[PDB]
DNA sequence: AGCGCCTCCCCATGTGGGACCTGGAGAAACAGAGGGTGGAGGGAGCATAGAGAGTCTGTTCTAAGCTGCAAAGCAAAGGCCTGGCGACCTAGGAGACCATGGAGTTCCAGAAAGTGATAGTTATGCAGAGCGAATGGAGGGAATCAGCA
DNA sequence: TGCTGATTCCCTCCATTCGCTCTGCATAACTATCACTTTCTGGAACTCCATGGTCTCCTAGGTCGCCAGGCCTTTGCTTTGCAGCTTAGAACAGACTCTCTATGCTCCCTCCACCCTCTGTTTCTCCAGGTCCCACATGGGGAGGCGCT
């Protein structure tokens, strides 16, 4: 149960850093592909940012976005 | 031994005899059981002792001595039963019951 | 041969005053005219095909009858 | 399964109007009449009128015309009786009765009846009051005034209770009701046989003619049984 | 010409029997006759589709009951059963 | 002069309309309506005069009878003059 | 020991394989198709018997089914229906 | 002595000797010409190709290689002569046809 | 001995069944109304399903006399026989 | 949160049941009402399955057939909510009152 | 009896849309389909679509979607055709014509056919052209590209005429049509025998298979007499 | 602005005058009744098994209850437009009458066509096996609705 | 006018079960064949009745004009049904038992069809009055515009 909690947590800091980023979740959708050639939708990022999808999709989905984070913090 | 008829047997005025005629040659069945006409026979005479008494109370109410089949109508349409075994059933020169929707009057 | 104008707007309206309507449209007579057309040719289909089956040239009432009663409209009076 | 439910007794006050309720279940409302029978000790019962919901049809006895007055509605199935203008001779018992619209019919399932305080063709029945033995033969008779095509019931009745319908046409039996019970005769002269006794039949035995417009009861039978 | 039959007689004396001072006129006559061809039809129809699903080669009286009872309306269908029950019963109580 | 509102002539059409039985169409129009309608399916053939005449009787109490579920329509579509959709609306519901 | 139930889901099913050879049914369609045919042939069999009736007949012969075809079957419908009828009778009465 | 049944002499499917039977046995009529029971199998392989072939046209058009009662109803309601045929006529696990009224829809 | 099941015909049961006749609202009132109606024609169909059984001298109530019934009341049901 | 307008659901719903084909009504409580109704005509009676299976397609098919009539009516009317009148004057003119 | 109602000629500059109306008389308006056919001396007749006024349902040619539209109004027993940016290949004869919605019926009756001038089954039909004497016989051939299971149509077409039924289901004959005309064959191969000619035989003949969804025409084969 | 006494038109009742339709009597004739035969269809017992109650259980999916609110329903005013009512002049319907010729019907012959009985062979129903079509699960994307700008 | 965010519904894939389709066996019913009968074409006269045309007289309909009242639109209030959420309860599916009743088999036996005579019931035809519809008079009742309050 600690990993959904630190799951959300984690989604609510990247929401926070796109809204401070100004980049939108087809933004990050689209540079899912360019970081690692597996491009995703606008509901995926939804999906992920609601915090509703699958725990095995949870996790498939977010290490793509640890990367992410670390790619939007400086590039 | 006189040739007393079937009707007067049941005590009928339907005729039993001409009923299972009816019954033998209209391609019901391939017998017909000889207790199913002095049946029918009654049935029927009791319908239309029902209807012919209330459509001569009618012709009474309305003072007529005769039976006209605006009687028949109002005795058919007034009753129940008799409106809903004769629902899909037009009878000629009888009209159609005296009503007017209460919206309708002034006031 | 036209002869539905002969269905005049009077002849409705005591249709209707007999049903119990009180005000009436002055486009109800078409459409009236329209449905007693419709109503008309299905009876009078059904009765000449009785007539036709029959080898007659002339319709009786009985086949009116007939066809009246296959549509569900059991009439009474005419045999 | 039929029932007809009635309301309490009224103690009322002359001169004003008093309304009767005759909610009924366990049938087809539309399709059955309701007759109301006033009842007093002195005049018998008394056939007042029927209503018809199917087309809230009525038709009143002549002695009441006007004085009664009977209202249908049809969403709460409810029959309702009015009475204005209160004259002292209205302390009675009232009960309203299923009827169909068929003639051979009569008023099979009656009310409770309400007892309300004030603050044509004439049956006689022969018998005023006779005694029987526990296994005699009774045999009343219901002489008509007129001719009726058959159309007479014979009622039973205990103190204190609705009357009970026991034959109808003058020789069908009732539902419900055993076979030593035997109704006879047509025309003018009509009987009724009891065959074997019970110490159920100590009651009050009326007949009621519906061959004509105003409805007769007779004066009535008390029989008591030991 | 050619002897047509109908329940003319019949009705005029069931009439007589209930009503012996009102009389009736043609047009009620024809009413009357297309009223007992018809409910005559419909028994009958409904009695050879009732042999007819129990595998019965005859039609009885219990088969023209079981009609009337699924035709006619309640007190309707019940007064009829009793009049054809004591018809049938008065037949066979006399030869 | 003397000139009744509008509705009370319309009642007393109604009263008299539903008191009597005879019927409302004249019977020349109705039998020249009825052999050209026949036509199309006949080129050259008769009529009993009671072939006419029932068809007269059964036209008239079908028109009489939608023209009663009609005045329901009309009087369920809070009105008291009947227009073409509550005819429409009527046969729509009886099937035709 | 058991005895056995007749329909036409045999023949139905030989009718859809010259309409539809790659095409399937379900035996809940069957069921329907069954009573589709046990329905329209109670009705034009039943017609043919009141149509042989009126006019004082002891036989039904293709005259009365194709009457009864044209009464109650819609126009094409009944069209196409007698021109089917007409074509097998042809066809039969020439072997 | 041989075969030919009557179906394969009229080129049909459905079974004269059967519908003959059936004929006779039905209780309409005291004889039957032999040319009723061919009309009449002729008329219902007809009825039956037409209702199957725009069932499998709608199973079709549905992706599916199988005909449910579902495609029997959109191929019975969708037409003006085959719905009057069998317009008072309930299928069972038919559903309706989808529609919805205009005024119903939201602008 | 069952009483009172007319209750178990529910509320979403009779929307579900207006929403497959094409009914964007309901009231509150059409409910008993439709639960009255389902009753009376039940007791229709059913009391000539009966009779039906009874004229065969049965005590069970087969789908056959439930296809008579509804082929007698003009109701005409396809897909269970006959 | 979020929230959809009244008459959306509704008309999905409507999208919904209409593409479906099986019944509405749960099996048990109608065959209790079924079994319910039947005891006042003949004591200890016993149906096949087949049998309330059929009278449930005939009781939905007849419901669903009214609210189309019911629908009419109300759209009659000038209204989207169907009315107990509205289902009376259906009823009233198919013939079933 | 049966009349298809049509315009005039409608001269259109490219760009706008144009409306083609056709109504109808003699009929059951609501039981049968309504067919949009247009008519080119490039590539002959060719099928646009259909819609079927008892759902108002539509069908339309893959290659003529989003081109044309077809709308149905029942009051005036009238459908309309909407053509929308008329390019430089759209002057042609549009045509409409009465089908029912049973399977093996064909487009019967045509309308008269609107002139618009802007300022799937291969049908192999083996003679383009062929001269023929007073009283001979003339074979047509209509090899079809895929299985038609007998729905296939022979039209004859006046020049500046609508086309003519004269073969429906490969082998019946259309109504008025005399027994000259003889169809024939079944699968892919079928024929039209024309017995003994008249003068009133010099026309374009034409099949129509209607057993796929696309509804393909003939190339056409003129028959010219003496 | 509010009822009410005159005016007026319409309906309901009474009293003759006949004209039409119903009721009643006589003669064919045909069909219902009587009686004797013979072959069934349909009853009574008797048994077996399919089947329909009846009960337990675990689940999870659906129903029930509450809440916020928005949009649909209902009432009230106002306007205009469209039917109702009355007058009048005329065309067409209603009723009666005659001619007629084409049609519906009864009469008799007989010839094609349907029935009835038998053998048996072929078509069809019932039971069993094996793939295929069809559900469910899981994502994934396109479409659409709703609130912020 | 967006548009970005959030739900929701349609597209694929992949095992996975369930059911449809094919095959084999028995048995019942369909057909070929012959003898018999009997229904109905097919002329044919023969009456009859539906059409067509004439004629006259009313009277119902078509047209027009005027007005009121009813239907439609707009606006505002309110109220109630919907969308959504949380909790629990009962429907469902399977798995037994347990009787019970529906179905088939056999015996036989009552009764219904069939045939031949016969007579008496019914239907067709024709008179005779009684029921009733029309014409006219009288009176009550209901509707509706104007006076005094």
């Amino acid at each position: 149960k600690a990993l959904q909690k630190e799951l959300e947590q984690f989604a609510k800091l990247l929401k926070q850093k796109r809204i401070t980023l100004g980049y939108t979740q087809a933004d990050v959708g689209l540079t899912l592909g360019v970081l690692f050639g597996k491009v995703f939708s606008q509901t995926t990022i939804c999906r992920f940012e609601a915090l509703q999808l699958s725990f095995k999709n949870m996790c498939k989905l977010r290490p793509l976005l640890q990367k992410w984070v670390e790619e939007a913090d400086n590039n | 031994a006189k040739a007393k008829s079937r009707s007067s047997r049941a005590g009928l005025q339907f005729p039993v005899g001409r009923v299972h005629r009816l019954l033998r040659k209209g391609n019901y069945a391939e017998r017909v059981g000889a207790g199913a006409p002095v049946y029918m026979a009654a049935v029927l005479e009791y319908l239309t002792a029902e209807i012919l008494e209330l459509a001569g109370n009618a012709a009474r109410d309305n003072k007529k001595t005769r039976i006209i089949p605006r009687h028949l109508q109002l005795a058919i349409r007034n009753d129940e039963e008799l409106n809903k075994l004769l629902g899909k059933v037009t009878i000629a020169q009888g009209g159609v019951l005296p009503n007017i929707q209460a919206v309708l009057l002034p006031k | 041969r036209d002869n539905i104008q002969g269905i005049t707007k009077p002849a409705i309206r005591r249709l209707a005053r007999r049903g119990g309507v009180k005000r009436i449209s002055g486009l109800i007579y078409e459409e009236t005219r329209g449905v007693l057309k419709v109503f008309l040719e299905n009876v009078i289909r059904d009765a000449v095909t009785y007539t036709e089956h029959a080898k007659r040239k002339t319709v009786t009432a009985m086949d009116v009858v007939y066809a009246l009663k296959r549509q569900g409209r059991t009439l009474y009076g005419f045999g | 399964e039929v029932q007809l439910q009635q309301s309490g007794p009224e103690l009322v006050e002359p001169g004003t109007s008093v309304k009767m309720p005759c909610k009924a279940s366990g049938y087809t409302f539309t399709s059955y009449t309701i007759q109301w029978v006033k009842q007093t000790p002195r005049q018998g019962l008394e056939w007042i009128g029927y209503i018809y919901p199917y087309n809230a049809g009525t038709k009143y006895n002549e002695k009441f015309k006007g004085k009664a007055t009977l209202t249908s509605d049809k969403s709460s199935s409810t029959v309702y009786m009015e009475l204005s203008s209160l004259t002292s001779e209205d302390s009675a018992v009232y009960y309203c009765a299923r009827k169909s619209s068929r003639l051979r019919s009569t008023l099979d399932y009656w009310g409770q009846g309400t007892s309300v305080t004030v603050s044509d063709i004439k049956m006689t029945q022969s018998p005023s009051s006779m005694h029987a033995s526990l296994g005699e033969r009774v045999t009343i008779t219901c002489k008509a005034s007129q001719d009726i095509r058959s159309y007479l019931s014979w009622y039973q009745q205990k103190p204190w209770k609705s009357p009970k319908t026991l034959i109808y046409y003058a020789t069908s039996l009732a539902d419900g009701v055993p076979s030593r019970f035997s109704g006879s005769g047509s025309g003018q002269d009509f009987s009724l046989t009891i065959n074997n006794l019970e110490s159920d039949d100590t009651a009050t035995y009326y007949c009621l003619q519906h061959g004509e417009s105003p409805y007769t009861f007779g004066s009535g039978t008390k029989l008591e049984i030991k | 010409r050619s002897r047509k039959e109908s329940y003319s007689i019949y009705v005029y004396k069931v009439l007589k029997q209930v009503h012996p001072d009102t009389g009736i006129s043609s047009k009620a006559m024809g009413i009357m006759n297309s009223f007992v061809n018809d409910i005559f039809e419909r028994i009958a129809g409904e009695a050879s589709r009732l042999a007819h699903y129990n595998k019965r080669s005859t039609i009885t009286s219990r088969e023209i009951q079981t009609a009337v009872r699924l035709l006619l309306p309640g007190e309707l269908a019940k007064h009829a059963v009793s009049e054809g029950t004591k018809a049938v019963t008065k037949y066979t109580s006399s030869k | 002069p003397h000139r009744y509102r509008p509705g009370t002539v319309a009642l007393r059409e109604i009263r008299r309309y539903q008191k009597s039985t005879e019927l409302l169409i004249r019977k020349l129009p109705f039998q020249r309506l009825v052999r050209e309608i026949a036509q199309d399916f006949k080129t050259d053939l008769r009529f009993q005069s009671s072939a006419v005449m029932a068809l007269q009787e059964a036209c008239e109490a079908y028109l009489v009878g939608l023209f009663e579920d009609t005045n329901l329509c009309a009087i369920h579509a809070k009105r008291v003059t009947i227009m073409p959709k509550d005819i429409q609306l009527a046969r729509r519901i009886r099937g035709e």
